[PDB]
Formats: structure tokens, sequence, C-alpha cells
């Protein structure tokens, strides 16, 4: 989760 | 001929948690790794390839690291972006932080040192700002308020006036830093956040996204070119690296993928942790490739995964 890409 | 020049990736060395970034220095002599362990490690490439393993530098950091970028002129300088938002320039010989840029208010996902104006570096953050910095100045020199999270920033390789910005809004915003009122162009096509942007050349830009595609774009004529498919990338930063001819990326199946820029399907792939004999433990979906980096235009690549394993791979017939 630390490398989860954000969504707007 | 091109599709069939290479059919496999050979493992030529292995160092056996998440490595967020793996990058070669200016001369492809040293490489550095960084990630959640709060430690920037520098390795000698030739030593890693030739010997049966220890970093030559370790620099402890206060925060988890997201990205590294070596300076293209000052051999010994490397930038990091961290989860506090700090963008640090380090000297790997003295181990000291040379600059600690602290204006971002949230994690800085990306940093990039310019090739052509080597004192310039750019960062992007969850605070929705792109910041351009000069190593001779403590305050940012350009600030762009983007109004969506910024996942990746990259300078054009031929000119420090242009940056590609990959956003959580699903678009690549391509800016001329001399007039930031509007980007030169905004490239739409990805269906999810754009996690990486990397240039193959002055006019060719590649992107990765959590829509399980890479895309190639023409930044001279502002055109979509090609979409690459085969890998699995629906959630994480899994790495993107490109050179004049090839794209490589990670996958959420513990596999590295390689594409030739002219062909939409992989030319090859490599599994980390493929089972042998009666192995019956974790499945492939339990690990992801987390960082990749070509050794310039050669068939050699560095790769790392979410367990911290580092491999040197080489495309081969």
């Amino acid at each position: 989760e630390i490398r989860r890409v954000p969504e707007f | 001929m091109t599709f069939t020049r290479y059919s496999r990736l050979r493992v030529i060395a292995e160092i056996r948690n998440i490595v967020s970034s793996i990058e070669f220095d200016r001369d492809d002599e040293l490489f550095a790794t960084a990630g959640v362990s709060r430690c920037i490690k520098v390795f000698d490439f030739s030593s890693v390839v030739n010997e049966p393993q220890c970093p030559i530098v370790e620099m402890s950091t206060r925060s988890k690291l997201s990205c590294l970028s070596w300076n293209k002129h000052e051999k010994n300088h490397i930038a990091s972006s961290d989860y506090e938002g700090i963008v640090t320039v380090w000297d790997v010989t003295t181990r000291q932080s040379l600059m600690e840029y602290e204006e971002h208010e949230k994690r800085a996902w990306s940093v990039d040192f310019s090739r052509t104006e080597p004192s310039m570096l750019v960062s992007g953050s969850d605070d929705c700002k792109v910041k351009v910095w000069c190593t001779r100045q403590e305050a940012s020199v350009i600030n762009i308020d983007m109004k969506a999270n910024i996942c990746c920033v990259k300078y054009n390789p031929g000119s420090s006036n242009y940056i590609a910005v990959g956003s959580a809004d699903h678009h690549i915003h391509y800016y001329d830093l001399r007039n930031i009122s509007q980007p030169l162009h905004v490239f739409s096509g990805h269906k999810k956040a754009v996690s990486y942007v990397k240039f193959l050349s002055n006019n060719e830009l590649a992107s990765a996204s959590t829509d399980s595609t890479l895309r190639l774009w023409d930044v001279k004529d502002n055109l979509p070119v090609r979409t690459f498919r085969g890998h699995t990338n629906e959630k994480n930063f899994v790495g993107l690296t490109v050179n004049s001819e090839y794209l490589a990326c990670g996958s959420e199946t513990n596999e590295v993928y390689v594409y030739h820029k002219e062909i939409t399907r992989p030319v090859t792939s490599h599994r980390f942790g493929s089972p042998d004999m009666d192995d019956a433990e974790e499945e492939a979906g339990s690990y992801f490739i987390s960082a990749v980096c070509w050794k310039s235009d050669s068939p050699t690549m560095l790769t790392a995964n979410s367990q911290g394993t580092i491999k040197v791979l080489v495309l081969a017939a």
C-alpha cells in the first residue's frame, strides 16, 4: 500500500 | 528481425524491503537503490556483475524514499524524494545532504535532475504541486499548481525548458517552463493515474498507468502513437524505464516485461521466483516488481522487487 498509486 | 533479436532476459547477477527506485550514475558505473528501509545504498556495477556483495555507500534517511535521480554532470551527487515531501540532494562521497528542499506539504513521489542544465531538478507531490529547483538556491524557482496529485515528473533529455508531468487525473501534462499559464499539450488516453513518464528521445515520450498499459506519445506533433499491453498493473508503482528502442516495466505478477517501441505485445518477460520441483508457497500475485532501469541504450537492465531482491538482467537471443 505504501506504493499504491493515487487516484484523483 | 527486431521482434526476434531477443527472446529472453538472462540473469547475470542477483543480490538477495520494497525498493522504490534503482538508478545508474552519470557513467553507468555505480547504481543506487532506495525505498521503504530509509537507506540509500550505492553499489559498484562491475563488482556486482563479477563477484559471488556489499554497498560501497549507505546513507540513512529520516523518511521512506520514493525516487532517486543522479546528477548528470556532478558524478557524486544524487537526489531523493521522500514520503515527508522532502527533496534532498546528497553527495555519495561525503554522505552529506547538500540541499534539503522542504516546501512540499505531502509525499514527493518523483524527482528528476535535468541532463542539459544539470543544476536543475524537478519534483512532484501529492500536494498537487510541481516544483523546479536549482542546486544553488534554497527556494524553489518555479511552482505549478496542478490541482491533482502528481505521480511523476521528468525533464526532456534535450532541453530543460520542457517537463512531462504524470497525474492522478489520468493525463500527461507537458509543460514549457518558460510559460506555465497552460501546458504545451495535455495527453489523454490512459484510463487511470499516470504513474511514470520517461523519454526515449527528444520527441518520444512513454508513460505507464495503473490501467495496465504503457503508452507512447509524440511530443513534437502532440500525437498518440501506440499502446503496449501484456503486463498487470492495476494498483502499484511497478517501474518504467526506456531507452532509444525499448520499454521495460514491472508487473503485479512478480514479472518484468520488455517491449520494443514499435510492437504492442511484449518481446519477452522474466519471472522472479518461478517455482522449482515441488515448491508450493506464495503465488506470483503476492509480489510486484518495484523498480527498473536500463543501462543506457544497452540490453542490460537493473530490476528490483517488493521483497528487495535486485537482479541484473540482459536481453538475449
